[PDB]
């Protein structure tokens, strides 16, 4: 019912970060967990998610780069973010909805994390 | 307002039904999530379980009337049921126990169910005016227990796990037994004839032996639904043959087939309508988040509010006809909500499911509340057996019908599942409307036959 997000931060283009979502009282195992993100000046948008029985859903621009997975012993959901690009900069939120569905809009989810800042710099080393 | 044993029976019934509906509300989700069944397997297995729970009700009335006595059989049924709930809680350590545990609930229910109502009938002098009101309060007792269990058991299972949920079902039975034992003095001169002779240990052992045999047969049938299908198919055609060989009974037959359709539809609440709420309805109403499995509690909810009103407010075939029209409208409302009133993300307002359940509950109040009472007005033991057989068949058929809404576990998009639900619910509603119209047409001839 209350999710704690961890693992955001600052990274250079082409790098990787992993976000994690954990719930307090209810076992997360019964929940589809969707990751949303809100970039400066736009709305929360669905990024990726896993339902209560390992079905996966992805936004097109993150396929082949982000992986959602679930550790049901530790009751945790992970977003592994590889080949990160500047336009992935956003506040990321996990959201939880009971069951097998991952709806695309925030109103489909009742339980929300507080949000974790992810920043991707165009920084690259000097040649 | 009522005799003192009325309140004992009210609360025993309340707590027994709390245990039962605590299991029923979570069972299909338990099958899917905990045992890894597909939704199809879960739906047909729930159908088989429900068929056994309902078909075995015929045994407990006979056991209470003629073998052990009503009061002894209440105690025995309650004990077997409590054992079944604790075995179900134990099945999480020992998964292989699950079917045996459900068979124990089915058999326990079979022994128990008929006997409190029978007992209640004996709390009143024979033509007491208060009887009708007492039985309406008895139905309300059933539905208060069901409302609490269907509301709270999914929440409990989510927060603390299934073992705790099932152990609390068992505890509800233990406390039904404690209030019975504590109130034992209120029914000392109330009972069937065997209640007042010393208990025959021969008959008790026959009942225990048969119970254990039945528990194992139930476990097997629920594990192998594909042979339960033919068992009930051949029993049905055969008992149909022997009913046709042996005209107020013909009216009993047509009302029985109508009841079958009603129970096929009633069987959707814990399966296809449960997963429709999970997958395609918003889980928020009046600003509160809820567990969508709890939406099943809308059925007892509407019954609790509507039974006094409808008690305050043609005759048999028309009441049946009205119930069938109500049920048709429940499923057409479900289809309409999905076809025209969904969000762009594929989700519908829970007020549509509130309305679905209102219609379905009115259907219940017109039909199942008022069915075998005046099937008993047209009629014997053979027709009771055939009745319970047909209602068990209806629950198996209902599990099969539910499989048309089954969703593979990898689907995550509500716009993929919504048309499946809408197609099936719309077709159920159209077929049920047709059935309601043919019943309407048959109402006058039927009402003549009743003369
Ligand atoms: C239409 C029938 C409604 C059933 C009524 C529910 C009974 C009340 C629940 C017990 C007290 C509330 O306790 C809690 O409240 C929060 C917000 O209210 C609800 O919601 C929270 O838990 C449930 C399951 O555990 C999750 O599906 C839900 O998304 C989560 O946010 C739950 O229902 C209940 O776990
Ligand atoms: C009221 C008297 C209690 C009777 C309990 C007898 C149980 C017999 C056990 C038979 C084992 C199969
Ligand atoms: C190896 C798992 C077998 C589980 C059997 C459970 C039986 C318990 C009887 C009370
Ligand atoms: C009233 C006592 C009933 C005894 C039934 C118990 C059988 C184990
Ligand atoms: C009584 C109707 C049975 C239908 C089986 C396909």
């Amino acid at each position: 019912v209350q999710l704690v997000e961890s693992g955001g931060g600052l990274v250079q283009a082409g790098g990787s970060l992993r976000l994690s979502c954990a719930a307090s009282g209810p076992t997360l195992s019964n929940y589809a967990v969707g990751w949303f993100r809100q970039a400066p000046g736009k709305e929360r948008e669905f990024v990726a998610g896993i339902n209560w029985s390992s079905g996966l859903r992805y936004k097109d621009v993150v396929k082949g780069r982000f992986t959602v997975s679930r550790d049901n012993v530790k009751d945790t959901v992970y977003l592994q973010m590889n080949s990160l690009k500047p336009e992935d900069t956003a506040v990321y939120y996990c959201a939880a909805r009971f069951g097998g569905m991952l709806p695309l809009q925030p109103s489909g989810y009742a339980n929300w994390g507080q949000g974790t800042q992810v920043t991707v710099s165009s920084h690259h080393h000097h040649h | 307002q009522q005799p003192r044993p009325f309140f004992m029976i009210f609360f025993v019934e309340l707590w027994e039904r709390f245990g039962y509906y605590g299991v029923q509300g979570v069972l299909a989700v338990f099958f899917v999530k905990q045992l890894g069944f597909s939704q199809e397997q879960a739906f047909v297995t729930f159908g088989a379980f429900a068929a056994l729970v309902y078909g075995l009700i015929s045994i407990g009335g006979y056991v209470g009337d003629h073998l052990l006595g009503t009061k002894r059989t209440i105690v025995l049924g309650a004990l077997v049921l409590a054992i079944g709930y604790f075995m179900t809680g134990m099945s999480l350590l020992k998964p292989d126990l699950i079917f045996i545990a459900l068979g124990t609930i089915a058999v326990g229910n079979g022994l128990f169910k008929a006997n409190p109502a029978s007992l209640l009938s004996k709390c009143y002098p024979p033509k007491d005016p208060r009887l009708d009101g007492a039985f309406t309060l008895f139905y309300m007792s059933i539905n208060i227990g069901s409302l609490i269990a269907l509301s709270l058991a999914p929440v409990i299972a989510d927060r603390f796990g299934y073992s705790v949920t099932y152990n609390l079902c068992g505890a509800g039975l233990i406390i039904a037994l404690l209030v019975y034992i504590a109130c034992r003095g209120m029914v000392k001169d109330i009972g069937s004839e065997p209640d007042f002779r010393p208990m025959s240990f021969s008959k008790l052992l026959y009942v225990l032996l048969g119970s254990v045999v039945m528990i194992f047969v139930c476990a097997w049938l629920m594990h192998n639904v594909e042979v339960a299908n033919l068992v009930l198919i051949v029993l049905s055609i055969v008992v149909t043959i022997i009913f046709f060989r042996q005209n107020k009974m013909f009216v009993a037959f047509v009302l029985m087939l109508e009841a079958v359709v009603f129970y096929i539809l009633y069987a959707q609440m814990p399966t296809s309508l449960n997963f429709f709420a999970i997958n395609n309805v918003h889980h928020e109403i009046l600003g509160f988040s809820i567990n969508p499995v709890s939406f099943q509690a809308l059925n007892p909810f509407w019954v609790v509010l509507a039974s006094p009103i409808l008690a305050g407010i043609l005759s048999m075939p028309m009441k049946f006809t009205l119930g069938m029209f109500m049920c048709s409208l429940g499923f057409l409302t479900a289809a309409a909500a999905g076809m025209w009133f969904a969000d762009a993300q594929g989700l519908t307002s829970p007020w549509f499911i509130v309305l679905v359940y209102l219609f379905q509950s009115l259907g219940e109040l017109f039909i199942s509340a008022l069915g075998l009472a005046m099937i008993a007005a047209l009629v014997m033991g053979f027709i009771l057996g055939m009745w319970f057989l047909t209602q068990a068949a209806a629950f198996l058929l209902g599990g099969y019908v539910a499989t048309f809404t089954a969703v593979p576990d990898n689907i995550t998009d509500p716009l993929e599942t919504l048309p499946v639900y809408t197609n099936v619910f719309g077709k159920i509603g159209l077929v049920t409307l047709g059935v309601a119209v043919v019943m309407l047409l048959m109402v006058p001839w039927l009402k003549r036959m009743i003369a």
